[PDB]
């Protein structure tokens, strides 16, 4: 299991790995047997989607005791956590664990 | 049922009383078993036994509870209720285990 947290797997997702095609810019009338170092500056724009299924284990607790649940808060702030400011940064107000329902040893 | 007359015992059966059992067969309730309790089964067959009472703990800090101490009700399971004509029978699977090693080196 990795020490950073997560999912150890011998065969993880795939690395995809995307280059944009070098377009040389002009070459010499006359034969140059050097590799042709002037190129056309230019970039790619696109969209990606990741589509992941997700297996649950939904709890099961017969505990009789109201649960600690992860929760935001009901007073007035200046900014809604998890959303973005008036600039239209957003930002993540802290770090949220997985560990909130109990379980018996 | 046992009645206290003047300080004087006596012991009269009630045949519509009933006991209640289960098995806590989903393993939901905490295990005291495996602790080596002295309240077992009489190593001589010739012997009569007390039942012994059942308890548990939970987490604590120092004498107090904590948010996470979870609290079992007994009476939330179903049970099985018996008044001296009934039986109770249960049967059970041991998973793989290893054989215990009856032999020196």
């Amino acid at each position: 299991s990795p020490l950073m947290g997560g999912f150890g797997m011998k065969h993880p997702p795939p690395q995809i790995l995307i280059k944009n095609t070098p377009v040389p810019a002009d070459p010499p009338t006359a034969f140059n047997k050097d590799k042709l170092n002037s190129f056309i500056t230019q970039y790619s724009t696109g969209q990606v989607s990741v589509e992941i299924e997700w297996e649950l284990q939904k709890e099961n607790s017969k505990r009789w005791n109201p649960e600690i649940q992860y929760t935001s808060n009901y007073y007035k702030s200046n900014n809604v956590e998890f959303a973005v400011n008036t600039e239209g940064v957003y930002s993540e107000p802290r770090p949220i664990g997985t560990r909130y329902l109990t379980r018996n040893l | 049922e046992v009645t206290d007359n003047n300080g004087v015992k006596t012991i009269a059966n009630n045949l519509t009383s009933t006991v209640q059992v289960f098995t806590d067969s989903d393993y939901q309730l905490p295990y005291v078993l495996g602790s080596a309790h002295e309240g077992c089964l009489p190593p001589f067959p010739a012997d009569v036994f007390m039942i012994p009472q059942y308890g548990y703990l939970t987490l604590n800090d120092g004498s107090q509870a904590v948010g996470r101490s979870s609290f079992y009700c007994l009476e939330y399971f179903p049970s099985q209720m018996l008044r001296t004509g009934n039986n109770f029978q249960f049967s059970y699977e041991f998973e793989n285990v290893p054989f215990h090693s009856s032999y020196a080196h």
